[PDB]
């Protein structure tokens, strides 16, 4: 119910910081 | 009479700091000392602050 | 050259002993014309009927009030946001009974203020200088605009604004608490925050400069002619100041950049201001401040007070007694 | 067919919580301009398809 | 007489203003 | 009500709105990695 | 001396103070001080 | 290396997206992307605000700001404002949050893959700000687009199922206009009333034909004016009197849409014809005018003559005159006679409100309406307990006009300081001093002293 | 070298986080305050002392949890934890309110220690102590306000409560029973501070708008060496400036940040005297020539007579509750009340 909030913004909030860290390992064009 | 004195003790209070500064800092009244280095007051220089004879 | 030049080189002319300028050509006679109200009112006016009850509340010196008492009184209710202009009245009796010179006064006053940001500026730009004085001021403007307009018009009548006395002050206060609970208002506590830190800063800042002056003068002399106008060289030692203030607290809670200090100082109060006037601005409209009245309750369902409670109930006791013959039904919705 | 709008709409959004990720890393990464420029441009007809797909779906089930 | 102290004071001040800005000491470049 | 049928993405639908607030916090989470060049 | 890097601590941390907080944030509605 | 650091660019971090000045295709990606998140959040919102949409409950007792945005527009809404198909607001709702995507994805690829500067792979798109022509070429396509958008809403009140109408008799009804007024006497008479208390400027605008009129002249107006800077160039005396910058073009627009903002406030404050007061709630003036109502129904009904009724200050408790005559509300409520709505204006006669009609003629709709107004007033806590500063927890209301209200207040506050903010940078950058005092040629140190 | 040499050595070593002799009072008394706030607001109850939830624990929030005063019924006491009240209780000490004199004497003599620490490092570091000198203001109101009122009033549940909310219902307190936005002690003490946002705010933005072009980038921060000689703005185009906006302008360096230190310095100390006066209930409540009049002529109004009105709703709709040891009993038709209200 509740969980099912917390668990999509879990996955949303999560999707940025992410694409930051991807583009880093490949030393990509941060 | 309390209202005065409770006032008078406060203000007097301030003369206390004024004048107890002015002993104790009278060597710099005027100014601080125009050729003072940062050894002696940037950080690390000396093990004791303000102790010269402290060095590294 | 041609005239229009001449008086266009006058006006921006930066050998004026007193800039004056195209917001300058503005503010002059607007500020002038509230001036000279305001002095005539306070001293002379007669009674206003700020409450349109027919119940004139007096202002001026002349009719019994001191420089504490003393206000120019906001016109009336019945007047409401309408346009009272002097050629609206059937007389000039009617317009000083209706409380007219207040918006007078008012409405010269906002433009001319309005033109002196403009003003700083205009000269900024003749000087070469960073323009952003202006932007500072903008926080008390923003302020001014809020108790004598903007909250008016929320509100629906000027006879609620702010009026132009010591006392009126405090009443635009006090009834300010109990319809807004604006003590409750964070934009509010941002305000204190601003002033108290304001001031705090002040202090902070006068106190560290005066602390490291560089001895160039002796004990019978004022300290302050160690500096001459002008003078290329600083005089205070602001790696002395950090060395002082960063031991106080630690190295990196003090500043070594004078221009980040200054934009530090700059910004705390303006900022502050800045959300007080906001406060002001949009309790005109009546998003009040947090209502905590009656939140803690116990197992059963009783009311335990809090702090929030007992300040309730002298905001009920302000509610209850201001304006006390205007009111005819029991919400005191405006 | 009601679960089949249902498939498809998850298949949006399992392909924009891809597409979200994915593009702009791809992006940003000079490794693969050209092994990654299909992806993208088959993801982009895939989720236009699928918005499709659940549009016309919705007037058989909402 | 309170009015006429008040306005008396106020008239001194305003007077004060006139001769702080036009006949300040000018400050000049040592 | 949503309608009935997109019911299941009820949760996702409450917080969606406060999606546009992560792309400014994003960008401090990007400058803090390109060390605030 | 520096295995982990500072901008990650940061958006950990930081998501961690937005949780401890959002929660108060919650808690004034529910049980406790909710008026209810 | 791109710029993108401090030391190419000259900007520091905080102020990054000054770095992007002359990247017009870095710049083209920023506009786009977050024109993203604009059409993302009313996408979002619309959804949510369906999600927890009560139809049984008025529109203004549950924090919806969109929805009611499209119910004017005469979508999902019947007699009275009832909500009669929701589905109108689920497709806004998807329509927008889907087309937020193909934003995004535009922004993202010109921001990141696409040519940091245009001017060489296009010279249609490419442009340089100190171009006059190249910049009054973009500003007229963008007014004809405004100008069509214009008639959009023209053409929905017209051809496309018509407005809610707040004044339709019956209570209020969508309605189809087929006279939009066009004389200029009218709509341009709008902005010459002056905006104090019983003229009230363009807000006070209270006919949908006088709306939908408007419309056309302003959709006209700019695809003229398109036109108009698409084939000119900027005259002489325009030439020496502006700053020609990126950032003073920005400083224009910030001063433009500060007084939108402002205007905005205003209109959710005082107008309840395109805010209509079904959805958005009572004004303030209605709430107050409301209260007086309700009470003098109330002890008319107990044998009360409220006409005569001598209240304590010597006006009378329920009618009194304004001050040029008209019979309005008594009490604190005097500063509200301004007031005019639906509900109210049969009771108004020439002379203002009519004794013989507040006698006889209050239709149990009135007196719900007046009640429903009263205790729906726009007034609350910022955590949404309603009524006075002084009530007690149980009601979580605030009005949608006040939220919309103050927070374009605030908004049109900061974008007024942006103004100021860029049009001095922009004045102090073209003159070149924004940085500072070049110490060599101090300017004040070239003049004589003031004394 | 002596033991007590050897213990100023260790005492005053540069570290992270300076020491010294003035550390021993310092770092114990400010903690202890601190904590013992932290503990209290997040733990502690007001309700035998004054009926009112306090604590998170409760259910109250930032803004409404307080470490409130203890019971009037204690008079002045110390409240020590081993004294006669509590008798070494810790449970009945927090009930009783003896957090409130553990914050207030501990917090007394942690700002003793910070002014002695602003004392100590001038010394050794050799500048003026004009700093230690401004915090004098922040002394006298602490001492005013926490200490002094209380001690002229019937006992400590008068002070102010450690709390947003609580601190509040002491300014409305004021308000109500001291008409204290009348007293000249308190305007001038708005007039210090709000001078002093003043100062701070112009003062700034002058430095930032005359700054000289030291660097060649548009952040303008990177311009300035902390070790260079030269002013890093123009005094010269500041005071031309000023002097033409204004009319007068600073021409003096110095003075102009001895004004700074003084003037909000000053207004806090003028503000202390007034409630010192209060302390007495000596208050500027009334102009009696306004109520001689004001008696006298019933149509004789004043924003000062409106405003008594509103003091004497506060006493009365908030006394019973507000000093619920009084037992008031106010009956509906006592209540000052206008017309419908
Ligand atoms: C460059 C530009 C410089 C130009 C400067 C010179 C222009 C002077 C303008 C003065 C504006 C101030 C007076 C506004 C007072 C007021 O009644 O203004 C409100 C009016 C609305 O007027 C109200 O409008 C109402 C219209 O509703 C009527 O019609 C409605 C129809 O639906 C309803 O039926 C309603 O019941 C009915 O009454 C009535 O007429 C009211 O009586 C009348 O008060 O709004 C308005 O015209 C909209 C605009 C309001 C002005 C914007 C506010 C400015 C805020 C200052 C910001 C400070 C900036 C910070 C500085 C730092
Ligand atoms: C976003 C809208 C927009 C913008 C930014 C511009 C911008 C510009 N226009 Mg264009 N214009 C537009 C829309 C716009 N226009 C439309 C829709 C039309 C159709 C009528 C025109 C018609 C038009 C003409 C005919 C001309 C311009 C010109 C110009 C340039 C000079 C403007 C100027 O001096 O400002 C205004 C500044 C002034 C100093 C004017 C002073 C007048 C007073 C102070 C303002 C009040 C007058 C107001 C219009 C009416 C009062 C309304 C009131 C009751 C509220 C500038 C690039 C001029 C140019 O150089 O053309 C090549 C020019 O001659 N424009
Ligand atoms: C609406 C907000 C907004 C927008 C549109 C931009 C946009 C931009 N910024 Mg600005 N910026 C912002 C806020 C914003 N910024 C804020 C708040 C700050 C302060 C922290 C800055 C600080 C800043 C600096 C310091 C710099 C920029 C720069 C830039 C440009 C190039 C950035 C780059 O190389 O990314 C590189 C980063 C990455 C490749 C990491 C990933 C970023 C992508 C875009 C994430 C997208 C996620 C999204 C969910 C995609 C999926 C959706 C898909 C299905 C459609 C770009 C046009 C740069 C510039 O001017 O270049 C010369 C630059 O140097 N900005
Ligand atoms: C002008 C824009 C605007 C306006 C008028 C509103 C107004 C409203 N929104 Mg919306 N909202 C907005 C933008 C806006 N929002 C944006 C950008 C988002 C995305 C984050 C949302 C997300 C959103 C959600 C998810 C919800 C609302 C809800 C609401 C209602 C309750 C607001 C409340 O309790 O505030 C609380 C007040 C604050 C949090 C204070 C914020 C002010 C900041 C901290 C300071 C100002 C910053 C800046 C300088 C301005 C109200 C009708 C609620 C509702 O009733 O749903 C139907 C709800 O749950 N809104
Ligand atoms: C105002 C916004 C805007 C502007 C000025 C540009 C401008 C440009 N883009 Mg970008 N772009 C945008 C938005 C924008 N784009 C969006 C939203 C997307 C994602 C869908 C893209 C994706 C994109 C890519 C992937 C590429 C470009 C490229 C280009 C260049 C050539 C485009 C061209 O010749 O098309 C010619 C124009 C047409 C064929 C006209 C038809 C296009 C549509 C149907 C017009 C319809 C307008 C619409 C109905 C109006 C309403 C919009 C909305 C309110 C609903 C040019 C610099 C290219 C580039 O940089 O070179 C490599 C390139 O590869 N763009
Ligand atoms: C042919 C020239 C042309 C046209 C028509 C447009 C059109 C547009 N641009 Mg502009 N732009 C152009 C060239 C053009 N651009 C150039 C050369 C540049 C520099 C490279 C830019 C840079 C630019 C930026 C930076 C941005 C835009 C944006 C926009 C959109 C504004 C959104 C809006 O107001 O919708 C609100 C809705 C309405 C006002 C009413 C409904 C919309 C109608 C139906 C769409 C009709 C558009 C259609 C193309 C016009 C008919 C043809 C016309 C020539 C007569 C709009 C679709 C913004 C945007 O959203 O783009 C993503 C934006 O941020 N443009
Ligand atoms: C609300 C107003 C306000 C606050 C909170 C405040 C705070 C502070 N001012 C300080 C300094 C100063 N303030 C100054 C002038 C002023 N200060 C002012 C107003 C304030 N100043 C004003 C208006 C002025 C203008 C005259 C100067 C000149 C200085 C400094 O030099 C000094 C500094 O470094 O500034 C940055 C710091 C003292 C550090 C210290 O004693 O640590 C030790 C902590 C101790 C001993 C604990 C104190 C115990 C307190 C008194 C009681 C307990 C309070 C609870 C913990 C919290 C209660 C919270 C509720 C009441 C809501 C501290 C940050
Ligand atoms: C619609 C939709 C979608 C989409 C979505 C998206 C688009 C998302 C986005 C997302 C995002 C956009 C996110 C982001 C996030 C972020 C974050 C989470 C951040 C945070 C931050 C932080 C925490 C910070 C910190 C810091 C730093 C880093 C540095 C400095 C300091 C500080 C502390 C500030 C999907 C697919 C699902 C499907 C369904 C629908
Ligand atoms: C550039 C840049 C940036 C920015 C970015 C941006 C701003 C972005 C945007 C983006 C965007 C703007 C995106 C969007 C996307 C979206 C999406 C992804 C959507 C989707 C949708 C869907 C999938 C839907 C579905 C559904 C339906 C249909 C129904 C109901 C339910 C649901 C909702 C599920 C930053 C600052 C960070 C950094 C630097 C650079
Ligand atoms: C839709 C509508 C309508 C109509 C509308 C219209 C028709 C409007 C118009 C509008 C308009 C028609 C507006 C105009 C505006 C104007 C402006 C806003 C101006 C400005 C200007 C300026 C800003 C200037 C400046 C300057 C100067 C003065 C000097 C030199 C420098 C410069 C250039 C800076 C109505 C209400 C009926 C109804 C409803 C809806
Ligand atoms: C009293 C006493 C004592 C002591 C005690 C103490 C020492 C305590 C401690 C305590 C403490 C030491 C605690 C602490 C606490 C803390 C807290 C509880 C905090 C919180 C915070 C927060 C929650 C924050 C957050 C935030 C905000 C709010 C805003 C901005 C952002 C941030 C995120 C930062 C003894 C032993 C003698 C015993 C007897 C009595
Ligand atoms: O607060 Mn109370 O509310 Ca704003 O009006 Mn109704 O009463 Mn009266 O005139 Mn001035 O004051
Ligand atoms: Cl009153
Ligand atoms: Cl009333
Ligand atoms: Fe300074």
């Amino acid at each position: 119910e509740v969980i099912a909030q917390l668990t999509m913004i879990a996955m949303i909030g999560i999707a940025g910081p992410m694409i930051i860290f991807l583009l880093a390992v490949r030393r990509g064009n941060l | 009479f309390t209202f005065a004195h409770a006032v008078f003790a406060l203000l007097f209070f301030f003369g206390h700091i004024w004048h107890g500064a002015r002993t104790l800092f009278r060597d710099v009244f005027s100014g601080i000392d125009p050729e003072l280095s940062p050894e002696q007051v940037e950080w690390g220089f000396y093990q004791k602050v303000g102790d010269v004879t402290t060095r590294r | 050259a041609n005239l229009w030049e001449r008086f266009c080189n006058w006006v921006t002319s930066t050998d004026n002993r007193l800039y004056v300028g195209w917001f300058g050509v503005i503010m002059i006679p607007t500020l002038l014309a509230a001036t000279i109200c305001f002095v005539i009112a306070f001293i002379a006016a007669p009674p206003v009927d700020i409450d349109g009850i027919r119940e004139p509340v007096s202002g001026s010196l002349l009719y019994g009030n001191n420089i504490i008492t003393g206000a120019v009184v906001p016109s009336s209710n019945a007047i409401g946001l309408h346009f009272y202009p002097i050629w609206e009245a059937a007389s000039l009796d009617e317009w000083l009974y209706n409380g007219g010179p207040y918006q007078l006064i008012i409405f010269h006053f906002l433009l001319g203020a309005s033109c002196y940001m403009g003003r700083q500026w205009e000269l900024s730009y003749r000087l070469g200088m960073r323009p952003w004085i202006c932007v500072a001021y903008s926080a008390p403007l923003a302020s001014a605009f809020a108790v004598f307009l903007i909250y008016p018009i929320g509100q629906g009548s000027f006879s609620d604004g702010m009026p132009l006395g010591i006392s009126g002050t405090f009443n635009f206060m006090i009834v300010f608490q109990a319809e807004h609970n604006i003590l409750m208002h964070p934009f509010h506590q941002l305000g204190v925050a601003g002033v108290f830190g304001g001031a705090l800063f002040c202090a902070m800042h006068g106190s560290l400069v005066t602390s490291s002056l560089i001895r160039e003068t002796t004990e019978t002399e004022s300290a302050n002619y160690g500096y001459k106008f002008g003078q290329e060289e600083e005089t205070y030692n602001i790696v002395a100041a950090h060395g002082y203030f960063g031991r106080l607290i630690f190295q990196y809670a003090s500043f070594n950049n004078s221009r980040s200090l200054h934009f530090f100082l700059a910004a705390w109060p303006v900022v502050g201001v800045w959300f007080t006037a906001l406060g002001i601005s949009t309790m005109a409209f009546n998003l009040n401040g947090f209502n905590f009245n009656h939140s803690v309750i116990d197992a059963k369902g009783n009311v335990i007070n809090t702090w929030a409670d007992i300040i309730n109930r002298a905001n009920l006791g302000m509610e209850v007694m201001h304006e006390r013959n205007a009111h005819n039904f029991p919400l005191d919705l405006a | 067919m009601t679960i089949l709008f249902q498939l498809a709409l998850a298949a949006l959004v399992i392909l924009s919580f891809v597409m979200v990720i994915g593009v702009p890393v791809a992006y940003a990464s000079p490794q693969d301009w050209d092994r990654s420029k299909q992806l993208i441009f088959l993801g982009s007809g895939l989720w236009i398809a699928l918005v499709l797909v659940v549009g016309v779906l919705n007037f058989f089930v909402v | 007489m309170e009015t006429i102290t008040y306005v008396f004071i106020f008239a001194c001040i305003i007077a004060l203003f006139f001769f702080a800005i036009f006949f300040r000491e000018p400050p000049r470049i040592t | 009500k949503l309608p009935e049928a997109y019911a299941i993405f009820d949760p996702l639908v409450d917080v969606l709105p406060v999606i546009p607030v992560l792309f400014l916090a994003l960008a401090f989470v990007w400058q803090a990695a390109v060390g605030f060049r | 001396g520096g295995r982990i890097p500072l901008w990650i601590v940061a958006t950990v941390a930081g998501m961690g103070v937005i949780v401890i907080v959002g929660l108060f944030f919650y808690g004034a509605y529910a049980g406790l001080g909710s008026s209810l | 290396a791109t710029n993108r650091d401090q030391e190419s660019s000259g900007f520091a971090w905080w102020a990054g997206n000054a770095r992007l000045i002359n990247l017009s295709g870095k710049l083209l990606g920023a506009h786009v992307a977050h024109a993203g998140l604009i059409v993302f959040w009313a996408g979002a919102m619309t959804l949510f605000e369906l999600a927890h949409f009560i139809p049984e409950k008025p529109m203004y007792e549950q924090g919806l700001i969109l929805i009611p945005h499209i119910a004017t527009l005469g979508w999902g809404v019947g007699p009275g404002g009832e909500v009669v198909d929701t589905f109108p607001f689920f497709v806004v709702g998807v329509v927008h949050l889907i087309s937020s995507a193909v934003l995004g994805f535009g922004g993202v690829y010109h921001a990141i893959r696409g040519p940091e500067t245009l001017e060489e792979y296009s010279s249609f798109f490419g442009y340089d700000w100190k171009d006059k022509n190249k910049m009054t070429t973009i500003l007229g396509f963008h007014l004809i687009v405004l100008g069509i958008g214009a008639l959009l809403l023209v053409a929905k009140a017209m051809f496309f199922g018509g407005l809610y109408d707040t004044w339709a008799p019956g209570g209020g009804d969508v309605r189809v206009i087929t006279n939009p007024t066009l004389d200029p006497r009218v709509i341009f008479g709008y902005l010459l009333k002056s905006p104090f208390g019983g003229e009230g400027w363009i807000v006070s605008v209270n006919n949908l034909e006088d709306v939908v009129g408007g419309h056309i002249w302003i959709g006209l107006i700019c695809i003229a004016g398109g036109i108009w800077h698409i084939l000119t160039t900027p005259f002489g005396w325009a030439r020496r009197a502006f700053i020609w910058s990126g950032e003073a073009y920005l400083s224009y627009s910030l001063g433009a849409l500060s007084m939108m903002g402002f205007i905005a406030t205003c209109f959710v404050w005082f107008n309840n014809t395109v805010y209509p007061s079904e959805f958005y709630g009572p004004t303030g003036p209605e709430a107050s005018q409301a209260q007086a109502m309700t009470f003098l129904i109330r002890d008319q009904k107990l044998g009360a003559n409220v006409g005569s009724a001598q209240g304590p200050t010597g006006l009378g408790k329920y009618l009194m005159r304004s001050p040029t005559g008209e019979i309005i509300f008594g009490g604190e409520t005097m500063r509200f006679w301004d007031f005019r709505g639906p509900w109210l204006e049969p009771l108004r006669g020439p002379n203002g409100l009519d004794l013989n009609k507040i006698k006889n003629d209050i239709q149990p709709w009135q007196e719900r309406r007046a009640a429903e107004y009263m205790t729906h007033a726009p007034l609350g806590s910022l955590n949404s307990v309603g009524g006075v500063a002084t009530e007690i927890n149980s009601v979580n209301f605030v009005s949608p006009r006040s939220w919309l209200a103050t927070s374009h207040f605030v908004l049109a506050f900061f974008f007024l300081v942006g103004h100021l903010w860029h049009a001095g940078r922009a004045r102090a950058a073209a003159a070149g001093f924004e940085k500072g005092i070049d110490r060599e040629s101090e300017p004040v140190l070239s003049m004589p002293s003031l004394d | 070298r002596g033991w007590f040499d050897i213990l100023d050595d260790w005492l005053k070593r540069d570290r992270f986080v300076f020491v010294g002799w003035s550390g021993i009072l310092l770092f114990p008394c400010a903690y202890l305050a601190l904590g013992g706030w932290l503990t209290g607001t997040t733990f502690v109850t007001s309700w035998y002392t004054h009926g009112l939830a306090s604590s998170y624990l409760e259910g109250c929030n930032f803004l409404t949890v307080a470490v409130s005063t203890p019971a009037n019924s204690m008079g002045h006491s110390l409240l020590l934890l081993w004294g006669p009240e509590a008798q070494g209780d810790f449970t009945r000490w927090c009930q009783l309110g003896g957090l409130w004199t553990f914050i207030a004497l501990h917090g007394a003599f942690g700002l003793i220690g910070f002014m002695l620490r602003q004392f100590e490092i001038a010394r050794l570091v050799g500048v003026r102590p004009y700093n230690a000198i401004a915090f004098s203001a922040p002394i006298a109101v602490f001492v005013s306000v926490f200490l002094i009122y209380p001690l002229g009033q019937s006992s400590w549940f008068f002070a102010p409560s450690f709390g947003v909310a609580a601190i509040f219902r002491f300014l409305l307190f004021f308000q109500g029973f001291h008409n204290w936005t009348l007293n000249p002690f308190h305007m001038m003490g708005v007039a210090g501070v709000l001078g002093g946002a003043l100062l701070c705010a112009i003062h700034g933005a002058t430095v930032e708008n005359t700054l000289f072009q030291d660097g060649e980038g548009a952040s303008t921060f990177r311009a300035f060496n902390p070790t260079q000689a030269e002013e890093t703005y123009s005094m010269v185009t500041a005071n031309r400036f000023w002097s033409q906006i204004f009319g007068i302008a600073f021409s003096n360096k110095r003075w102009l940040h001895f004004f700074m230190l003084f003037v909000p310095v000053t207004g806090l100390w003028m503000s202390a005297i007034g409630v010192v006066g209060l302390a007495l209930n000596l208050r500027s409540y009334d102009f009696i020539s306004q109520e001689i009049r004001a008696a006298e002529d019933p149509e004789f109004e004043t924003f000062y007579t409106k405003n008594l009105l509103l003091n004497e709703g506060i006493r009365a709709w908030m006394a019973p509750q507000d000093q619920p040891h009084e037992n008031f009993v106010f009956p509906e038709e006592v209540l000052p009340r206008g017309n419908a209200l």
